[PDB]
């Protein structure tokens, strides 16, 4: 549209289990704050996944908290053009009447 | 193991430490608890232990004790910082019974996670005879 500059932006929402999901909402299964809030992210390692499984006891509590993330994309437009010039004689006296 | 808990009044950060651990950041000692629990090892955890310890300390001054409603009970603003040794967990338990025949080779394997590395393994054998106790398998 008009009056919005030359750029368009859009959001992309990252999945929960993704390495791009970098956030500070993480609380592990024992209730301790952890550096990552995406559980095991994109990991496919069995050992890594096991140590980060959201296990839950019969007493519940503040355990296994997660966070989320999103990304923004953008692009812009540009301007182009060219021209050429001629005289009246270059049209009238030329052999080819279809020159233009 | 016994886990010592330190609390920082200004940052609402509860630090869990080994029994011999210590801090020098102004945090005060609020108590200690057994992890895993001796009577309910798999029904509670460090969060419940810290909550129980904090319930009996004053919100005005964590060094002093207090009763409800003048105690620390709002866990939503409490950050639990884990610095004690990770709990020792038996990842791959052995098969309760193995059946075979004479002349066959038998293999036992165990996977253990947590604890303070390095881990050490010691196997023992107990014969089926009456009154036989566990004896170390000579390495």
């Amino acid at each position: 549209p008009k009056h919005y500059g030359k750029t368009i932006k859009v959001y992309e929402y990252v999945p929960l289990l993704d390495d791009r999901n970098i956030n500070d909402q993480g609380i592990d299964a024992s209730g301790a704050t952890i550096v990552n809030g995406n559980l095991y992210g994109s990991s496919k390692d069995i050992g890594n996944i096991t140590s980060k499984l959201p296990l839950l006891t019969e007493n519940g509590g503040r355990v296994n908290r997660v966070g989320f993330t999103r990304i923004a994309r953008e692009g812009s437009i540009h301007k182009f053009g060219f021209f050429y010039e001629f005289t009246q004689e270059s049209i009238d006296f030329d052999s080819d009447d279809g020159l233009m | 193991p016994v886990l010592k808990v330190m609390f920082h009044k200004d940052t609402n950060v509860a630090t869990v430490l080994d029994a011999s651990g210590s801090l020098s950041d102004g945090s005060v000692e609020v108590g200690t608890f057994h992890h895993p629990d001796e009577t309910y090892p798999d029904s509670v955890t460090i969060y419940h232990g810290v909550r129980d310890l904090l319930y009996k300390r004053s919100a005005k001054d964590p060094s002093q004790t207090a009763s409800y409603p003048n105690n620390i009970i709002n866990m939503q603003v409490i950050s639990i910082d884990m610095k004690a040794t990770p709990r020792l967990i038996l990842g791959t338990a052995l098969p309760r019974v193995i059946s075979t025949i004479e002349g066959k080779d038998v293999t036992w394997h165990v996977d253990v996670a947590g604890g303070k590395a390095p881990l050490t393994y010691k196997w023992q054998f107990k014969a089926n005879t009456v009154g036989a106790a566990f004896a170390d398998i000579d390495s």
